[PDB]
């Protein structure tokens, strides 16, 4: 029994949270009240799920917020009974977009109250793997408060695996003009205090709704089904009796070569939308063909212009190995595949039995198999570049740094912020060129 | 035209192994602590320190605004105070100036008549050296 | 960040202030008596920001109504909604500021203030989560403008890490009450500059001008001038007072709204422009709401759009609209008019759709930009201000309550220096 | 609160006042006792235990004769014994005599009972003084009167009506000495003086008003007129008010610069029956034609630095804006290049009243303009000069030194009416 | 400024004043004992000026009768309305000064003197507002003269805030071959300059030429002089003796007409001008009486208006007439005449109605004006004096009494510098 807790920030993370833990009840059995059936009898789902005396299933996970609003409906909504009141922790009053209200002024009034409840939590494990952070890279919770809390928590628990789910903005959905600073500004504060980080950007997933689900106006409960699918995709393996990436140490070891590149893309297929003609399902060539697609990836970039250091192939569902070899060596004939000089040119490949579940009057149709990739790629420094720029020109103008001055944070902050995305953007040149000896 | 694989690990939820399509092209090879809770604190009490010094500066200039607005009502109070005094020892002067002149006109003007009444009787001095001093 | 509490100063204040009452208590099914009668449950959801839940079912706007005069108190009170309103809440005053900035913000407004810090003071206490304060009040007059100001610096101190948001009337010789609208307009910005965080500069000259070159009214009145008045304000406060994820508060607006602190004040814009008497007209659609952006002709301050560039812009649409639509109309006004955003802002145009539109249209948009334009106003103030100044006119009124020729002077160039900054930006390329 | 009090001085200010105090109880309903089966006529009559009201005013005069027949009159009843102050012998046309011999006799009295009437007040606006400049109580109290009220009362409102001399009614050759005199000890006392012009009146009352031969009673029922609509803003509660301060504020740019000129419309014969009725243009557009002024001059040569018009009755904001956009399209009508926009408007309910057997005609609306015109220094000029002819060989002036005036007292008189008259060239200069 | 207290001095003065007291008796309804028997009430309204109203229904005039000779005392009580004068204030001597003015002056009058202050006093001091006093006296005899002059001297002193009016009777040869008219005459103009503030100058040789040339009398009498006197009176009190606004009172009429304070003698006109009990009928129209009461020969001084110019003029019209007809005419005169009239003085020309007739006539008009055409009078006056003084003539008749030599020639030179000052105005422009 290896127990994983997972920490929802701000309104993002929060929502993302509702999303998942829906999911992972279906995949589960388990019914909103946290009463399952386990009535004729793998117990691995307990590593995510507390039992209570009355037989119930509890979630290992935090909700935080510096406003109660978001929260609010958690506790009024269909699972309201699953989650015990003092994991749902709230403030009176937001960090107004702004990093430094959610880091220094109103992050101070909540955070020995959210180390306590993760202290509470982290006893009732009997060998805890780490954390699984969610949280919003633009807003001033998921940007301030979270960088507060992953720095207290290398404090607590040192060199505890501490994994984050980021969300990357995108001006589709944007609710504010200073995302960039919050970006730069947290990245910057958490990038030491992470090990591994799964970013998704808000525009690719936008768009993804958009066209295979053919949504016209996405919203964020058509996006936060679209992410918990990922997610579920990830986790599954910790949740189930897996083969790979069945700790959190192995994400790191599978995925992480560097400790500042520790950013890896993921993709995943196939996505169809529910409401649409019956269809001859999805074999493991076509599956596999969609995870060198970038209009299914999860961040905005061209791996193309890219090189791999390492790769991880999760099927869930009715796959077989022989299916999964035919495709990877049809690939291979095709296309380039670029690695680095140092790692093999191939892929760690896990199969999942359990099969993929869908929220029942959902966007997604159900499938009989599916697949995501999670690849560190050099071409994810383009979503850094993108943010990066943005932060430029606002900058040299110092447009909107009096809001963060005036919450006492120093100018010399964001220079500091900035040098170490330079610094970061030089990491990916460095690591794609040839090696010496 | 070839592949490796190696099996890795079999269990209940799945199996997992890698593949490997061509070896890797090179062979040869390519932790700062921590940070203190002191150190966070430190940082977190420097912010506090800088905002309650802004808040305090900003509330020192409403505080200055202030000590102006008793000094424009204390200069109006100050105006209408000297204006009081002009007008009160004006209107003193102008009274005893024409006091004074309007005295003076009346002095002089029975100054003249009392001549006349000195004038009268020397007139009848003037007569008795002719009346009985005759005939 | 939940309540907000509303002040009115001056005759303009109220009767501004009056007129905001009425329409969002329609929008929020509220009638007179203070008692909810409305059919959606997304009228009540943040109906605490601007209103207390009284004894049983009845609704009290958080409004406190001020003047020096006592004649606006009953004017209120006789009006439609005038027994809305706590009685306790009427703080007025004996004699009026006489159209002089000195009275009202030195000698007979220095008075009545405490007593209405008081009313603000259990007001405040009472709010579990005080968002700040929202001021109506002409620049024009004595009590508006000298007074206001005074109270705006008194709740600054007070409250110093509240918002702090007005709706400030700029004058006009087109509709003027008072010979003194300059001297008093200029003072009172100094103030604003130093001590508000977001102001909506509605210009007596713009509502004028649309009356009558746009709405063909010959002759204008208050009430014609006020129908856009609250119009603007309706749609401004559309994402404080109903659920949505852009600007909910006032602070989140402030930060998406002002990117250098003392460039704080705002050209609100409103699409449809309706007459009291045009009662028609069925029309507009998503690409004709649009396109008024850049219409100058629909701009609440007179300046022109096109004379400089916008520093930040919020976008919000009202009725029953597809959001595809808005979107990409709202991209193709942006790609088409680069030359008026600053390149220097990334995405600094922010957009926003209420299902529910205001009374009278079946779909409307409110605008509300930091624009460098608004240099336009402020220039007019000064040269009015300078053409007074230069003789000294009328100055004796200002002196004689205690004020120095400096103050004046002092008030002048700080105006100067605000321009002297949107020209800075406006310039401001965008290049290393 | 905000109480007048007004002063009656002299045979004409006594007179004036029989004629103001007699309408205002027309147009209040108070009987000539004092009974009255709004609540702003409080500012001019206080109320006894017994329900009377009785008038804010005192009547000064040195000689009984006119004060006598107030209290033999049909209001009688009306005034208190105390607030009607005789001498035993009058000032005989010699400011001297009113200033010094005579008035300081009876000076302290006044003052005690201006004491007492501000003793009552529970927010003194200031005071209205009624006084020619001709008589030597006229000239010579009020100016002694002003000083007093100065140190006793400060900085508070002081403002006049003085009946300028007309040669055609004129009772004294030294009415010039005495004009002057006055106006030159007063100026720094008074903050607003509205001057009326003897033969502008006798001419209206000819020619509007078809009488033959005008007397004192004609003449003061027309002033009577101007006179209600100047205070109906202050004894009324209407569409828009002005007050004692409002008016200093509107009305004076400077402070010697304070003596507006008067223009009523319209003056109709109590006959015809076809004459009528009147629109709010018309009516806006005679304020600007000579022959409705109360004093004799010519503004088609000079220029207006300020304009405060005051309706009554039948009269809409909307009518009259539109008569002032009108006016300001004229070329004809010159304003002063430091003043952005020159007018205050004041509307109330009440028509005019009449005086039962009176001459003027009844009217659904009137309206009184106040006007500072540079045009007002042709009546300086016309004094002056009357002045200059009997000063240059010292005619008369033994009457005024035999009374302990000085001669040099006459020169700094005339200086400073020298530079009065340099004050209006000075401002009509536009001008850098 | 109600009451006024009127003194008669010497024969004239007595003469005059009886007939004024008769005159304004029968204009305010008071009969000889009285007793008031008119009807209406503005007789009484301000009958307070002249008269005393003294325990009992009845009224007695606030006058002082004066002279050194005892005659006079009776022929006024044998006088019609010589039972109306309070007993008390008769003061009368035994002497007569034998047209002396010293006599007057400093002997035989100074005696007398103390006796008549005793009872102006008790005049004075009954008084609620005293105005001033009105002496009524010829300056060519020596009680009149003389003592007249004495009295103002000492009533001056004892009053010196009051305003001293005079009706001062100009000697004429035509009407008094007495020789040493001149000297007395000039010695009081120099008394009267200096202590009086209004005179009405009421010449003999006017009085005389109206009689003799237009009345067509071939010997006038005292009776027939004294008829154009009693007029004139009536005409220049009427102001002050009726209500109304114009020079109600001694010092505002005063401060009308006196520019300069030696130039205060009046020379006053009367139209229609009428002989002794005369009943035309036919009373005069308003430009009749504006132009008739302008004309040299309408004047009660000799001189001519036309020969001088205006520095300031009282009108009094008397009975029923339209005041704009009346305010027409008066300025026509003025417009047309404008070489006349002092430019330097704006409006100088004031105009009253008092709706009460004189006796006698329907309709009438009296004329006071301060014309600088009076130096012809003092110019006649001094002609005669230095005719006499040249050669010294009578001079011992002064001497005699105690005077100098030096008091003539500085009451002549006081005289001279008069005329000299009105010819200065005369002459003096505008610019
Ligand atoms: N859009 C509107 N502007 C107004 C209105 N009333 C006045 N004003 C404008 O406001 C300024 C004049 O001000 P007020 O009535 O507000 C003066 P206030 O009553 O605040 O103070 P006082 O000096 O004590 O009278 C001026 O620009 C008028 O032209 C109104 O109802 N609507
Ligand atoms: N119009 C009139 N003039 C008169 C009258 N009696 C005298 N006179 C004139 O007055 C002057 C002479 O004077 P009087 O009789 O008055 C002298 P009086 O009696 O005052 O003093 P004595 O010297 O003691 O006689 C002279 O010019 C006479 O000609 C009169 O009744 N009427
Ligand atoms: N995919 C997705 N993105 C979200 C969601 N909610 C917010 N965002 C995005 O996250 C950013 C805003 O951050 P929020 O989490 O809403 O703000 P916050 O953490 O509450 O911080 P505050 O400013 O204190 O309110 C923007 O990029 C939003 O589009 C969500 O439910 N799903
Ligand atoms: N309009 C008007 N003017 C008047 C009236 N009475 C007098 N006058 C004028 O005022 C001046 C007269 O001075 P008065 O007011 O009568 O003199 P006084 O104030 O009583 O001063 P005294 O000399 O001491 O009597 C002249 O210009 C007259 O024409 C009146 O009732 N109405
Ligand atoms: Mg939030
Ligand atoms: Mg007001
Ligand atoms: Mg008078
Ligand atoms: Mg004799």
């Amino acid at each position: 029994m290896r127990e994983c807790i997972s920490i929802h920030v701000g309104q993002a993370g929060v929502q993302i949270g509702n999303a998942c833990w829906e999911l992972y009840c279906l995949e589960h059995g388990i019914q909103p009240d946290g009463q399952m059936p386990s009535d004729k009898t793998d117990d691995s789902f307990n590593t995510f799920f507390s039992e209570t005396g009355a037989g119930k299933h509890v979630p290992r996970a935090v909700f935080v917020d510096l406003e109660p609003t978001v929260i609010d409906e958690v506790r009024t909504g269909t699972y309201r009974q699953l989650f015990h009141p003092e994991q749902l922790i709230t403030g009176k009053e937001d960090a107004a977009n702004n990093y430094a209200r959610g880091h220094y002024t109103i992050g101070k009034e909540i955070i020995d109250l959210v180390l306590d409840r993760i202290r509470k939590l982290a006893d009732q494990c009997t060998g805890l793997q780490g954390f699984l952070v969610f949280h919003s890279f633009g807003g001033g919770t998921g940007s301030g408060f979270t960088s507060l809390l992953m720095e207290r928590l290398s404090v607590d628990y040192g060199k505890k695996s501490k994994l984050e789910f980021s969300i990357y903005p995108a001006p589709q959905v944007s609710t504010a003009v200073v995302e960039p600073y919050n970006s730069i500004l947290t990245t910057h504060t958490t990038l030491e205090h992470s090990d591994c980080a799964f970013m998704v950007d808000n525009e690719a997933i936008y768009d993804i709704c958009r066209r295979n689900l053919d949504i016209e106006r996405p919203t964020y409960t058509n996006l936060n089904r679209l992410i918990s699918q990922i997610v579920s995709s990830i986790t599954a393996s910790l949740r189930f009796d897996g083969a790979l990436n069945v700790d959190l140490t192995e994400f790191q070891t599978n995925l992480v070569p560097y400790p500042r590149i520790h950013f890896p893309l993921a993709t995943y297929a196939p996505v169809i939308s529910a409401e649409k003609a019956y269809h001859e399902q999805l074999s493991v060539a076509e599956i596999t063909n969609a995870c060198f697609e970038p209009a299914n990836q999860m961040v905005k970039c061209d791996p193309r212009h890219g090189k791999y250091m390492a790769c991880c192939l999760l099927y869930r569902g009715d796959v077989v190995p022989k299916d999964v070899n035919a495709a990877i060596a049809t690939i291979k004939t095709k296309r380039s595949i670029q690695f680095v000089d140092w790692c093999p040119t191939g892929f760690k490949v896990g199969i999942n039995y359990q099969p993929p579940t869908v929220v029942p009057g959902g966007d997604l149709a159900k499938v009989q198999r599916a697949v995501c990739m999670l690849s560190n790629t050099t071409a994810i420094a383009e979503a850094w570049a993108r943010l990066d720029h943005k932060f430029d020109l606002m900058y040299a103008k110092r447009a909107f740094v009096h809001w963060y001055v005036g919450e006492g944070m120093e100018e010399g902050e964001f220079s500091e912020a900035r040098e170490d995305m330079a610094a970061l953007e030089k990491d990916y040149e460095e690591v794609g060129v040839d090696s010496v000896e | 035209a070839d592949m490796e694989v190696i099996e890795l690990n079999k269990a209940t939820s799945g199996q997992s192994w890698e593949v490997i399509l061509k070896p890797p092209s090179f062979d040869g090879v390519p932790r700062r602590r921590d940070p203190s809770l002191e150190e966070i604190q430190k940082k977190l009490e420097a912010a506090e320190e800088r905002r309650k010094y802004q808040e305090a500066e900003l509330l020192k200039h409403l505080a200055e605004k202030r000590e102006h607005e008793r000094e424009v009502i204390q200069k109006a109070i100050e105006e209408n105070n000297n204006f009081i005094k002009m007008a009160k020892e004006k209107l003193a002067q102008k009274m005893e100036s024409n006091k004074e002149n309007r005295e003076a006109h009346l002095a002089a003007m029975l100054e003249r008549l009392q001549e006349k009444d000195k004038h009268a009787e020397e007139v009848r001095k003037n007569k008795e050296l002719k009346e009985e001093a005759s005939r | 960040m939940r309540e907000i509490v509303h002040i009115q100063a001056g005759q303009c204040g109220n009767q501004i202030g009056a007129k905001f009452w009425e329409v969002i208590s329609d929008e929020h099914g509220i009638d007179p008596t203070g008692s909810y009668h409305g059919d959606s449950d997304l009228q009540l959801e943040r109906i605490n920001v601007y209103y207390n839940e009284a004894t049983g079912n009845k609704y009290v706007p958080r409004a406190i109504l001020v003047d020096l005069e006592p004649g606006t108190m009953d004017s209120v009170r006789s009006g439609p909604f005038g027994q809305i309103f706590r009685p306790d809440n009427f703080v007025f005053g004996q004699s009026g500021a006489g159209n002089n900035w000195a009275k009202g913000h030195y000698t007979e407004g220095a008075e009545l203030v405490d007593s209405v810090l008081d009313v603000v003071r259990k007001e405040s206490e009472s709010c579990d989560c005080l968002q700040g304060f929202q001021l109506t009040h002409s620049l024009g007059g004595g009590t508006g403008s000298g007074m206001g100001t005074l109270l705006i610096s008194k709740i600054r101190e007070e409250y110093p890490d509240r918002i702090m948001n007005t709706f400030s009337v700029m004058p006009s010789p087109k509709v003027s009450d008072t010979v003194v609208e300059p001297y008093n307009a200029t003072l009172s910005v100094h103030q604003l500059v130093e001590n508000t965080d977001e102001t909506y500069s509605i210009d007596n000259e713009a509502l004028y001008d649309i009356c009558f070159r746009t709405l063909k009214l010959t002759t204008p009145t208050y009430g014609d001038l006020n129908h856009l008045v609250s119009a603007t304000m309706s749609g401004v406060t559309t994402c404080l007072r109903f659920p949505g994820q852009l600007n909910a508060d006032l602070r989140k607006l402030a930060v998406n709204m002002v990117p250098f602190p003392r460039l704080h004040f705002f050209m609100p814009g409103f699409a449809p422009l309706t007459s009291r008497g045009s009662q028609q007209y069925r029309a507009l659609t998503v690409p004709e709401l649009t396109q008024q952006m850049f219409d100058s002709k629909n701009m609440m301050a007179a300046c022109d759009p096109r004379h400089g560039r916008y520093l930040t812009v919020a976008t919000i649409f009202r009725g029953r609209m597809s959001m595809k639509e808005v979107d990409e109309q709202m991209l193709n006004i942006q790609n088409k008019n680069s030359s008026y955003f600053v390149e220097w802002i990334p995405n600094n145009v922010k957009t926003a759709v209420c299902d529910i539109p205001p009374r009278g249209l079946k779909m409307s948009s409110t605008f509300i930009g930091n624009s460098t334009a608004i240099q336009e106003l402020f220039k007019r103030i000064s040269e009015q201000f300078t053409a007074m100044f230069r003789r000294k006119a009328f100055l004796h009124w200002y002196t004689g309550e205690g004020m120095d020729e400096m103050e004046f002077t002092e008030a002048e160039s700080n105006m100067n220096d605000l321009v002297s900054e949107y020209q800075q930006y406006q310039d401001a390329t965008a290049d290393e």
